[PDB]
RNA sequence: GGAUUUUUGGAGCAGGGAGCCACGCAUCGACCUGGUAUUGCAGUACCUCCAGGAACGGUGC
């Protein structure tokens, strides 16, 4: 089917980098190498929150429109549904 | 493909290599793998002459001239 | 030095200018205020609101004004927002800021640079103008907020506050429940819960995925709320809610049942016989632990609650939209999408070849020997070169006289014996 | 690749680049090759210690790039 | 000729001679510093020379701004919250402006990274003890008016004003 | 030596580090016009000297007359019009 | 010698005692049984020298090509 | 290709599958996997049976894994022996 | 223009003694006389040495084939 | 022969995968592709030195896999047939 | 379809101790006090020398 990536397209996605960073953005495009296009993308370092009572967000950075090279990608999970816009 | 480096031919350059290594010299040529020939090369300083840098280990280059 | 009188003066004057601007706005389209005020009504109950007739007929006194579209109303509301920001700033600095020999002393220095030929009509005009973009009439936005763009605040599916996009959260939710038994509409049915959201929870309120989701969603709803109602004092609302959170809970959990007694919000999720045991439970190690770990979540839950209440009309409006689009056909859904799109991207105020050079014979390597061993790229080019200034200069200055006998020349040598054959 | 076409689209725009070593280069993208080799100009570089520098002309190998930030001017390839 | 977003967007932008990103805002007759938000904190240097600014104030939070060239303007006062909007301000050139009283230079004490300061051709320069006053009140300065702040001057400024 | 876009400065305190010298030079000379570039080396030959290049020629002349003998890092600088045209100027002109 | 290339050199060294250094600093001495196109390597009666000291006597061994730093005849 | 699997260095794997013999795999993770080769490929991906994984942490450790797939890049060395015997 | 491969072909012909910078290992470099090489930049070095920049110590190797994987840089030495 | 083909047959199996970066992944395979890119559902993933997190879905770039621990039940001799 | 720019890996491993404060070894760099040389028309790894100071920065183990 080839769909396994195409399914998650347009969705908000949590992507894990090889150094251990967390990139969360809107998954808009990919390719053979898994180079990824991430709209409205932010970077997290310390945590991926599961409602951490102290705070959910530390070392968050707004990046914006991001192209990530697939070499440095480890994994991806669904973070939230597509924004309608 | 070739790397688009004709613009940088016979110019003095600053080369950042892996291992936190840095050298400076004049670009004398290249191939599709981005292996370089660098003349009058200097290890950052000690003069090492004309050398081959394997494109594999090239992080970044910066021109010390205007192209 | 600088006479504070002048500064404070300019301040009061600018404040006056701004008040006048946002008043002119409220004048052309009363909705701007009306809209705002109505919402305010349901947040601060005391607020007095105008006669309904005025609201409907879109009039302030006698004249009924033309109805404006949503995008413009919202725009001007955000513009007025920044205006009110400026005003608040100036008011602040002002609060922080508030002989004859010296008169002649300064009047003397005023003689400085007498030859200053220049017309100066730019103090009140540049301000009045600064708060009132195009050449004449193209963009309603004032020079003050000329780079203000709503589309960078609202997505297309929100339609400047008409709807709130919850599909995304339906996705995340599917990811949370680890199944697919949940439809967009069943998800909205879940949201409606927000006592229910407390005693009939979609999931266990101590579940991680769930609490995280709830956080993200809450944040969204709140930002949407204040986004769609710029004109209302955000800080006021925030503080109101916070105080309701602190004060309502403390005595009895604000949630009381004639049967089970007093419920604890978020941290413990247990009832209590009487207020007495309830109070002596708020110091126990258990409640300390919970209130110390699940505080942010409980508070966020609460916010989701009250903000969703304040937005009941938008929630309903969207749910409706969902059902509609859902009951559309293909063509219908497509045309509707077209409409939402147009509303989104609309002004807030309306008014060579090789196959030919090879065929022709050009771009082919060739050389003339007598001319600088020059290179020529075409064979047609050579005849032109022969009937040429420089080619004849090489011949004649070489001693080989011009014109038509020597035409076929290439090398310098042969035409020398040819010219010896001539003379 | 689809991302590659979008990269070439950013030629002539101001972009940010992080290397594999975490140095951060911001400036005008002159040329982007298919393999992600990047020629840029009038750069600001922010090292891992936080310090900044200024460079006129740079060229970074595609492999040794971790990522790039492109303008939002591009966001508006929605077909795929 | 208000300093506007539109003005900043068409302004010459380049890498200067000391290798920093600089924005050229020279000779526009700007009277008030405002709307800097639109530069997006992308400059290491901003050149405001030859304008009509009266007060060094009105800046948004600009984390990358390290050099401010403010030559030939009419600066007579320095804003009080400057470090809160310009934390890494390292060089401030105020040559040929209107600062007249030593006390008007007081707000520069709050710029923790300020190392290069130039106030030449300002009336304040001729005030008795002007140099020692600056040294004691703005000790973070290392070069004042293109002359090295030396230890002996620091000590001398410690006596007077102790 | 005719008026030139570039001025040649000598008699400068050579103890200042090169990058600091160039940055103070830039600061000082910005008052007269945009300085395009500054060439200063610490070799034996070139130490204590610098070439300051301005976009406008009037700026170079004004700088020369107004800062002649200006105390800079302790010494009075000596300014003069450069002998030749600066490479950057030649490239910007043609 | 008149040009002696990688491939023939290694082929000449088959049937011989070799030592291979790996990138990770381990060393393996044994008789080179064979090599392949990708320069994977097969040793017999292998011995392991770590820190240049005899560590383990291992027998027959495959070394994946990407691990190899260099090979020496010995 | 079979010839190169049969006679080349990979014959170590070819021989282990045919004889159902044990081999120790020194591994990139600093772990060693001791077991039988059910299948292998060019990259030295393997399907392994009766795997004893051994490592160190000083403290030695081990654990039994009946059935598993190894991606071949992690291979450092593969050892055949009088181990099975 | 000089192509990098050709430089090597030159090194080969010259029998200049060569010093190689290795990949991600700074404390050791390798030396030798290139006798031949292949399409992968794998080198056959004669009378080769490990050079410890930290210890100022040399390890004698003789006939070496160095995989090209490790090559960062190729330089010539007078010795 | 091409063992990725074997892995591609393991849809709807539950496995434990150990990653190159030490992370441990337990979930149900929805798909393995030719690059060994692996997709799962009902995933309990434990990064080295954390407590597990549960994800409804997770997608792994193939190269980042160290090894798969397969169900003891798995009938390998069946799956090795082409 | 495992040989330099992506998917058959250059990865792997090493930090507590002493009473909020302070820290082993090696290499390189500005760097800071004094004093001292040099007056020279350029396009730059770097740039006088002499003595003293480093509770300085970066990298590796």
């Amino acid at each position: 089917k080839s769909s396994k990536m195409l399914q998650h397209i347009d969705y908000r996605m949590r992507c894990i980098l090889q150094d251990g960073r967390i990139f969360i953005g809107t998954f808009k495009a990919f390719d053979k190498h898994m180079n990824l296009i991430l709209c409205d993308c932010d970077e997290f370092r310390k945590i991926k929150p599961k409602n951490s009572k102290q705070a959910e967000r530390e070392e968050k950075r707004v990046l914006g429109l991001v192209l990530l090279r697939g070499e440095n990608l480890v994994s991806m999970t669904v973070e939230g549904p597509p924004p309608k816009d | 493909h070739p790397p688009e480096l004709k613009k940088f031919m016979d110019k003095k350059l600053s080369l950042k290599l892996n291992g936190g290594r840095h050298v400076q010299g004049i670009l004398r040529g290249f191939d599709p793998f981005m292996n370089l020939v660098i003349d009058e090369c200097v290890e950052m300083q000690n003069n090492i002459g004309m050398v081959v840098i394997r494109g594999n280990s090239i992080i970044m280059l910066e021109a010390l001239e205007r192209v | 030095m600088e006479t504070i009188l002048e500064q404070q003066r300019r301040y009061h004057e600018e404040k006056e200018r701004l008040m006048d601007v946002m008043a002119k706005e409220m004048l052309t389209k009363k909705s701007t205020l009306r809209d705002q005020i109505n919402s305010d009504h349901r947040t601060r109950a005391m607020q007095d609101r105008y006669m309904e007739v005025s609201g409907n007929l879109r009039d302030l006194y006698d004249d009924k004004d033309g109805l404006r579209k949503e995008e413009l109303n919202a725009i001007s509301g955000p513009n007025e927002f920044a205006e009110f920001y400026n005003r608040l700033k100036q008011i602040k600095e002002f609060h922080r800021k508030h002989f004859e020999e010296l008169l002649k002393a300064r009047e003397n220095p005023s003689e400085e640079a007498q030859n200053l030929v220049e017309f100066t009509d730019e103090e009140g005009y540049g301000r009045y103008l600064d708060l009132h973009y195009i050449n004449l009439k193209a963009s309603e936005k004032l020079d003050y907020i000329t780079y203000l763009s709503i589309f960078d605040q609202l997505f297309d599916i929100p339609k400047e506050r008409k709807n709130a996009e919850y599909k995304r959260y339906l996705e995340m939710l599917l990811e949370y429940l680890q199944d697919y038994t949940d439809r967009v509409k069943p998800l909205q049915d879940q949201n409606e819960l927000f006592e229910k959201k407390w005693e009939n929870g979609t999931f266990p309120g101590w579940p991680k995925e769930t609490s995280s989701a709830l956080t993200h969603a809450g944040a969204h709803l709140d930002l949407s709320a204040f986004s769609s109602w710029e004109e209302l004092a955000s800080l006021g609302l925030d503080r109101l809610k916070s105080a309701l959170l602190a004060l309502g809970l403390k005595c009895g959990g604000t949630l009381e049942e004639r049967a089970q007694r007093l419920f604890s919000t978020k941290g413990k999720s247990l009832e209590s016989l009487d207020t007495s045991l309830f109070a002596k439970n708020p110091k126990s190690k258990g409640t300390k632990r919970d209130t110390e770990r699940n505080k942010d979540i409980a508070f966020l839950e609460a916010q989701i609650y009250e903000y969703v209440e304040i937005l009941g009309e938008q929630r309903h409006l969207t749910h409706e939209n969902v059902q509609r689009k859902q009951a559309r056909t293909g063509e219908e859904r497509e045309e509707e999408e077209e409409e939402q799109i147009s509303e989104s991207e609309s002004e807030d105020e309306e008014n060579i070849p090789y196959w030919l050079y090879k065929l022709h014979g050009l771009n082919i390597n060739y050389n003339c020997e007598i001319c600088g061993n020059y290179t020529y790229r075409g064979p047609k080019a050579f005849q032109r070169h022969f009937a040429e200034w420089r080619h004849a200069h090489g011949m004649r200055c070489l001693g080989i006289p011009n014109t038509a006998h020597f035409a076929n020349v290439t090398q310098i040598e042969d035409a020398v014996s040819l010219w010896a054959k001539l003379k | 690749g689809v991302p590659i076409k979008v990269l070439h689209e950013a030629e002539g725009h101001i972009v940010t680049c992080e290397t594999n070593t975490g140095e951060v280069y911001r400036g005008k993208l002159i040329e982007a090759e298919d393999n992600m080799n990047c020629q840029m100009s009038n750069i600001t570089v922010t090292y891992r210690d936080g310090r900044v520098a200024q460079l006129e002309q740079v060229y970074i190998r595609g492999s040794k790039i971790r990522f790039l930030i492109l303008p939002d001017m591009l966001k508006n390839m929605l077909k795929s | 000729v208000k300093l506007t977003a539109e003005l900043i967007e068409q302004a010459a932008q380049y890498t200067n001679a000391v290798r920093d990103r600089e924005l050229d805002l020279r000779g526009y007759k700007i009277p008030v510093i405002e709307n800097l938000g639109a530069t997006l904190d992308q400059f290491d240097a901003i050149d405001f020379s030859d304008n009509e600014i009266r007060k060094l104030d009105g800046f948004p939070l600009l984390r990358r701004l390290k050099t401010l060239l403010v030559n030939n303007n009419r600066i007579c006062r320095i804003g009080e919250g400057l470090d809160q909007a310009l934390p890494c301000l390292t060089e401030l050139i105020l040559t040929n402006n209107s600062l007249v009283e030593l006390g008007d230079l007081d707000p520069l004490a709050s710029l923790k990274s300020l190392t290069y300061l130039s106030i030449l051709r300002n009336p304040v320069t001729n005030k008795k003890h002007y140099r020692l006053y600056v040294i004691y009140k703005v000790p973070q300065v290392r070069v004042l008016d293109f002359q090295k702040v030396k230890l002996k001057e620091r000590q001398e400024a410690e006596k007077m004003f102790k | 030596i005719r008026p030139n876009h570039t001025i040649y400065i000598n008699n400068m305190n050579d103890k200042i580090k090169k990058e600091e010298l160039k940055r103070s030079l830039y600061a000082l000379f910005s008052q007269f016009g945009h300085v395009v570039d500054i060439v200063a080396l610490k070799t034996m030959k070139m130490r204590g000297q610098a070439f300051v290049i301005f976009k406008e020629l009037g700026s170079s002349t004004n700088a020369l007359r107004q800062l002649q003998g200006f105390p800079f890092y302790g010494k009075p600088m000596r300014i003069q019009y450069a002998k030749t045209d600066s490479d950057i100027i030649s490239k910007m002109r043609g | 010698s008149l040009p002696l290339n990688p491939k023939p050199f290694l082929n000449g060294l088959t049937g011989k005692p070799v030592m291979v250094k790996l990138k990770w600093g381990m060393e393996y001495k044994g008789y080179l049984v064979s090599v392949d196109g990708y320069m994977n390597m097969q040793l017999a009666n292998t011995e392991e020298y770590i820190d240049g000291a005899l560590s383990g006597h291992l027998g027959e061994v495959l070394i994946r090509c990407n691990n190899v730093l260099y090979i020496r005849g010995v | 290709e079979e010839e190169e699997f049969n006679t080349g260095p990979l014959s170590v794997l070819t021989q282990s599958v045919k004889n159902n013999t044990q081999v120790l795999i020194n591994c990139r993770n600093n772990k060693k996997l001791l077991g039988r080769v059910k299948a292998f490929d060019r990259h030295c991906n393997m399907v392994l049976e009766n795997v004893k994984e051994m490592w160190t942490e000083p403290v030695n450790k081990d654990r039994y894994i009946s059935k598993m797939f190894l991606r071949g890049d992690s291979v450092i060395v593969v050892l055949r022996n009088p181990l099975i015997a | 223009m000089v192509q990098p491969i050709n430089l090597i072909f030159r090194y080969l012909q010259n029998r200049s003694r060569i010093q190689v910078w290795l990949y991600e290992q700074v404390n050791m470099r390798i030396e030798g006389c290139i006798i031949g090489f292949d399409e992968y930049m794998n080198l056959v070095l004669d009378d080769a040495e490990e050079i410890h920049s930290k210890t100022k110590s040399r390890k004698q190797l003789g006939r070496i084939m160095l995989k090209g994987d490790n090559i960062t840089l190729l330089q010539s030495v007078s010795n | 022969m091409k063992l990725v083909r074997f892995l591609m047959k393991l849809s709807h199996e539950t496995v434990t995968i150990e990653l190159k970066n030490g992370t441990q992944v337990h979930g149900t395979i929805t798909g393995v592709d030719v690059s060994m890119n692996t997709h799962l559902k009902a995933v309990k993933m434990t990064l080295k030195n954390r407590e597990p997190v549960q994800l409804e879905t997770l997608s792994i770039r193939g190269n980042n896999i160290r090894y798969f621990i397969l169900p003891d039940s798995l009938p390998l001799d069946t799956l090795l047939v082409d």
